[PDB]
């Protein structure tokens, strides 16, 4: 890009196009994107690939646990349902006077699944078991509901649709988003001056070099990144771990910078328009840059072995029982 | 508002609703509303929001009005005069670079092509222009037994435990008792009457059970998702909407001809088709467009928001969606210089800095009146029908076990 | 608000009208007559087996006949499946939607006259030598009163102040506080009036008195309104972050109540059934 | 693509692969571990009622007895409606999943390989006298005899035919077709595949050669890209109306072969137990 001298008004180049214009090349073969301030003094070619800015950010590889129990909707709820459920047996097992085995499944075989062991008094006994068991499909009911809404409104992150979301164009202390520095992106960022906190903030972070800046994102240190479509593209497609949010904005194809008096131009961009119709770009780009692509048991399995310690508790609590019997 | 007076004449027995006097003025306007008939200066009497502002005004500063309504009925735009090509007003607006004249007391939008001739003072309500749109009965009401899922296919999986049922009969050596076992199943009836011999059959029962069981859980989440995501509402929003955008031979749309509006629409060229489609459809009248709505004619409606609100508000049939655009405030009319205008507008700031403007318009306008039940009328008449054919069957099964 | 605001909505239930009432009825009749055809103690059985085939099938009320009651009990099951998987959509799309309306809405309600017969001192955080206190105390001095107490600084400090440590209540201009609350971190800080306006006044270019120019600047701003302008400036520049884009314990608390009740009515029912 | 939506659903997703036999060998294993606490055809009746439990409340057998019995009963209803509860909202999650048929990619296709052979007559666009032409003339010598007594009048007598069917694909430059597509009458069809360009030219605007202009005006174009002008342009212009705009048969189809095949493995057992 071009930058000022130190200590004084003019202007100079640095890097690729400093050196091509001070006598030490003549063809700057390399993704060089099109912009005007560089085509102001160096005779461009017709493109050869077609791209656009575009940001990546990581993404959350876990997105459930399956094995979750009533807490993220309420504990307290599911401990005052059981209180409740227990002060409902002990009113009927009162409204009754079979005996304490009349209260052995009074309520609580009722309120967990079909036994078929009640033996009911009164009329008053009935209503209570029915009102308990509309209590009990209207609690499961919910429980339902609550599932399935958490599960709608599960993953709520979502890719940020481009630049022009608000979100991103109003600056916050939660993301660190930056690119490189001394590309045409921060080119672009500059002179389109109706966002300049953006500008300020990645002025005040940017980086220095694509791959550095990858891998410091991979360890989730940049929560975001701009660059070119297809780098970003491949990078993402290859090492399956990041998405590519938005679409494009922006877009300019790459280029074969030459000298303006140079012999080689009409020959070179020619020959590219005949190099693209042919199929040898599309197969070219299919060989190099795109050939690669990309209810659980913790529901059950964290459940299953609860209930294998249930073997290793129940079983003593029988010979208990055998106790129990022993001196009874 | 408008209301023909009684045999006596005086406006008398009106009382509002919190119970107080309400202010009435005698109205001299024209009885023919029809477009050409011969004209009654009957006096009428209206009463409203800019009646009781001008009765405040008159109290607060001497004068004696005199109300007469305009003979045309337009609001007033500029339009060529016929058999000639200059410009001339005509309408409400007419009638105050005119004679008698002298002020203006209703809704009047302020814009450019209105205040080189005259000019007004300090909105007294601020109002945009919205979009008033039909509305109609939902019918995501589940009425019927399938209505969002298959129900064909439904028949088509019954014929499945029939299958099922004719495995119990390859499981029947009972069939009967084995097809009754698995139709408790289905729905958990427990009825327990069947007691397959071989192990491999109860097995296979067990399974299908678990299968048609899994099977009405998909079923279930399926009609429940629909529900959920039953959402054909889809309205038109703003101008960039580009199916309002879009010219439409379908449903149509339009305002009130040559009334301010009009002048929007001629003067941003970017819309264009929509002025076009819009100028061989406006109504020739306020009320007739929004009574014409629920006969199914004209699908969309422009106006000002201070009378859309109070029309869904009062008739809760019809809603306003979309957003606020062209936003601007209602004003008082003058003629080009009086010695009214100051006085006229610190009357009118102080007034709204009082409380009073906001207060009489809540009173006047604020006072807003405005398991599913067909698909429980359409279960219980599907249960009487299924009872009447269980009936039936029951008795002829009757009859055939006393004569068998 | 203090934290996150959910109605639960508990009386909002369909329950206790003449929708659900009357199909419940209808599936009865249709029951009761099945039965009765069915039939060429008993009603007792009937009434409970009625009681227990609604919700849960997890009471012994099992008394089989006939193919008649079987077939009656799978019509029963069905609509009863129906009913719930019905009944479980509407609880769905209910939880869909969403009401934070606001808190109080009123400015001159209840609390805005003399905050010392009410206890909490709701903030009355409004700014010397302005436009708002003018008026504030020029229509009733009892709230002017009570200002001078919470008085800090401009908006951006006293809004700070309020999000966390001392402050609830916040008057001062409608615009302002509409960009400030447009731009909240995390969109905490909402306006409750649901965007309602006291003393609606615009805003304006203060001239001299009498300079040639009151007459050509306002056709122009009028031309600007005309043309659409304004509408692009303030959505490049006056628009919010987020602003427009939009089994609890405490709501088990009226059923858990309402089954209280039934309780005590089935005891105080048994006790009646005891005596005689 | 109008005449079929083919639009996927949970069947066409895999089901079963592998997590189905990880369920099933935890639950053996919870079954035998409850078999062996209640031994220390009453194994076939413990059985039943687990997987009765599992699926649905149905009769059990008198295989349960004392307090162990009664807490694991418990706790595999508590199981059952945790899976079952988590097996809607599964449901409900990937309900909101869809997408639409690609047929082939890009222009290079195996039907397209070759023009003979195959069954069906394909009729595919060759409007003439323009680039589509050339390009498929000079690179590609094999789908042009085919095509030259098919070239049709203009697009929208092409598209028109094609609405009536004779013309199974039309070609042409991506440009003005990706907008005619995209506002027909209800925009039923749409491109094929995911627009996999072949030949990504691009436009211009010709001139005399070696005329004075040209460097000046290659400028004046690049400083419109910078600005945002060919973006909203387009926007204005040449976006479509729906351009943003994007009980299973299938499943029946395979829980009916999965009931045909299990009534084939119990005859077959039948058979197999009744000759041993």
């Amino acid at each position: 890009t071009q930058e000022r001298v130190n200590n004084s008004n003019k202007k100079e180049w640095n890097g690729m196009m400093g050196e091509l214009l001070s006598g030490q090349a003549d063809m700057i073969v390399a993704p060089l994107t099109i912009n005007n301030e560089r085509a102001q003094y160096i005779e461009f070619s017709k493109p050869f690939k077609y791209q656009g800015l575009t940001i990546l950010v990581k993404k959350e590889i876990p997105r459930s646990t399956l094995d979750s129990f009533m807490q993220p909707f309420q504990s307290t709820l599911w401990l005052l349902v059981g209180l409740s459920v227990h002060v409902v047996a002990v009113m009927l097992y009162l409204l009754d006077r079979t005996l304490s085995s009349a209260m052995w499944f009074s309520w609580g075989v009722l309120l967990n699944s079909g036994i078929g062991e009640g033996a009911p008094r009164s009329f008053s006994a009935r209503i209570l078991g029915m009102v308990w068991a509309g209590f009990a499909m209207i609690i499961v009911a919910s429980y339902t509901a609550n599932l399935a809404a958490f599960l709608v409104l599960d993953r709520p992150e979502e890719r940020i649709t481009g630049i022009n979301d608000p979100r991103l164009r109003n600056p916050s202390d939660k993301f660190i988003y930056a690119t490189v520095k001394q590309s045409s992106v921060d080119i672009y960022f500059r002179r389109q001056v109706e966002l300049s906190t953006m500008y300020r903030h990645m002025e005040k972070h940017n980086y220095e070099s694509a791959a550095e800046a990858i891998q410091a994102v991979r360890d989730n240190k940049l929560h975001a990144f701009i660059w070119d479509s297809a780098v970003l593209e491949f990078e993402a497609s290859q090492k399956c771990d990041l998405v590519t949010t938005g679409e494009l904005f922006f877009r300019s194809g790459f280029g074969i910078g030459m000298r303006k008096d140079s012999p080689w131009k009409q020959n070179v961009s020619l020959s590219i328009l005949k190099s693209h119709e042919n199929g040898f770009m599309e197969d070219l780009d299919k060989t190099w840059v795109r050939y690669q692509e990309c209810l659980t048991f913790e529901n059950m399995a964290g459940v299953f072995m609860l209930v294998a310690g249930g073997i290793v508790a129940g079983i003593f609590l029988i010979f208990i029982e055998i106790a129990y019997k022993r001196h009874k | 508002y408008v209301k023909p007076t009684l045999s006596d004449g005086t406006c008398k027995e009106e009382f509002t609703v919190n119970g107080d006097p309400v202010k009435k003025v005698i109205c001299t306007g024209p009885n023919d509303t029809s477009p050409g008939s011969p004209r009654h200066t009957v006096p009428q009497c209206c009463y409203g929001f800019c009646i009781d502002l001008l009765i405040k005004l008159a109290r607060t500063m001497n004068f004696t009005y005199e109300v007469h309504l305009v003979a045309d009925g337009k609001f007033g735009t500029q339009e060529r005069v016929n058999n000639s090509n200059k410009k001339e007003w005509n309408g409400m607006m007419g009638e105050l670079l005119s004679g008698q004249a002298d002020m203006i007391v209703a809704p009047l939008t302020i814009n450019n092509e209105r205040a080189q001739y005259i000019e007004f003072s300090k909105p007294f309500k601020y109002q945009g222009l919205t979009i008033l749109v039909k509305k109609e009965i939902p019918r995501s009401t589940l009425d019927s037994f399938m209505q969002p899922f298959q129900s064909t296919l439904w028949l088509l999986v019954g014929l499945s435990v029939h299958v099922v049922a004719v495995m119990l009969y390859l499981l029947d050596r009972t069939l009967s008792s084995a097809m009754w076992f698995s139709w408790g199943v289905l729905l958990n009836s427990g009825i327990g009457e069947g007691a397959p011999r071989s192990f491999s059959a109860r097995i296979l029962g067990m399974v299908w059970a678990g299968f048609a069981m899994i099977i009405v859980a998909s079923y279930t989440a399926n009609l429940a998702a629909f529900l959920v995501l039953d959402r054909p509402e889809e309205r038109i929003t703003g101008i960039n909407d580009p199916r309002l955008r879009n010219p439409s031979d379908k449903f149509i749309y339009a305002t009130v001809k040559q009334s301010s509006v009009d002048i929007y629409f001629r003067r941003q060229v970017e819309l264009s088709t929509m002025y076009r489609h819009m100028e061989k459809h406006n109504y020739e009248s306020a009320a007739e467009a929004i009574q014409a709505v629920r006969d199914n004619k004209l699908h969309a409606f422009i106006w000002d928001s201070a009378v859309l609100e109070f029309e869904a508000s009062q008739k809760c049939d019809l809603v306003t969606t979309g957003e606020l655009f062209f936003r601007s405030g209602f004003g008082i009319g003058m003629r080009k210089d009086s010695p009214w205008k100051q006085n006229v507008s610190l009357s009118i700031l102080k007034s709204h800095e009082n409380g009073f403007m906001e207060d009489l318009d809540k009173t006047w306008v604020r006072y807003q009146e405005c398991l599913t039940f067909e698909n429980m009328a359409g279960v219980f008449m599907l249960v009487a029908g299924g009872i009447v054919a269980g009936i039936f069957l029951i008795f002829i099964e009757i009859a055939y076990k006393r004569h068998k | 608000r203090s934290n996150g605001t959910v109605s639960p909505s508990a009386f909002l239930e369909p329950f206790s009208a003449s929708v659900w009432v009357m199909m419940f009825v209808m599936l009865l009749i249709v029951s009761a007559i099945a039965v009765f055809v069915f039939e060429y103690f008993t009603i007792g059985k009937a009434i409970w087996l009625l009681w227990g085939l609604v919700f849960n099938n997890s009471v012994p009320v099992q008394n089989p006949k006939g193919t008649t009651s079987k077939i009656m009990v799978s019509v029963w099951a069905f609509f009863a499946v129906i009913f719930l998987a019905s009944y479980t959509a509407n609880l769905a799309a209910f939880m869909i939607q969403e009401e934070f309306v606001d808190q109080v809405t009123g400015l001159s309600d209840k609390k805005f006259q003399r905050p010392h017969d009410y206890s909490p001192p709701f903030r009355f955080g409004t700014v010397p030598n302005g436009s708002t206190e003018r008026n504030i105390r020029n229509n009733y001095p009892y709230m002017h009163q009570y200002m001078t107490k919470f008085n800090q600084k401009g908006v951006e400090d006293a809004l700070v102040s309020l999000k966390t440590g001392k402050l609830d209540a916040f008057i001062y201009d409608a615009a302002v506080l509409n960009y400030k609350a447009g731009r909240d971190e995390g969109c905490k800080l909402v306006t409750i009036g649901s965007g309602y306006i006291f003393a609606t006044t615009g805003y304006g270019i203060a001239l001299q008195k009498g300079s040639p120019w009151k007459r050509q600047i306002d056709l122009a701003l009028l031309q600007f309104v005309g043309d659409g302008e304004m509408e692009e400036l303030e959505t490049l520049w006056l628009t919010g972050i987020c602003h427009n884009e939009k089994l609890d314990i405490d709501n088990m608390a009226g059923v858990f109540y309402m089954l209280a009740a039934a309780m005590a009515l089935s005891l105080i029912t048994f006790i009646w059934e005891h005596l005689f």
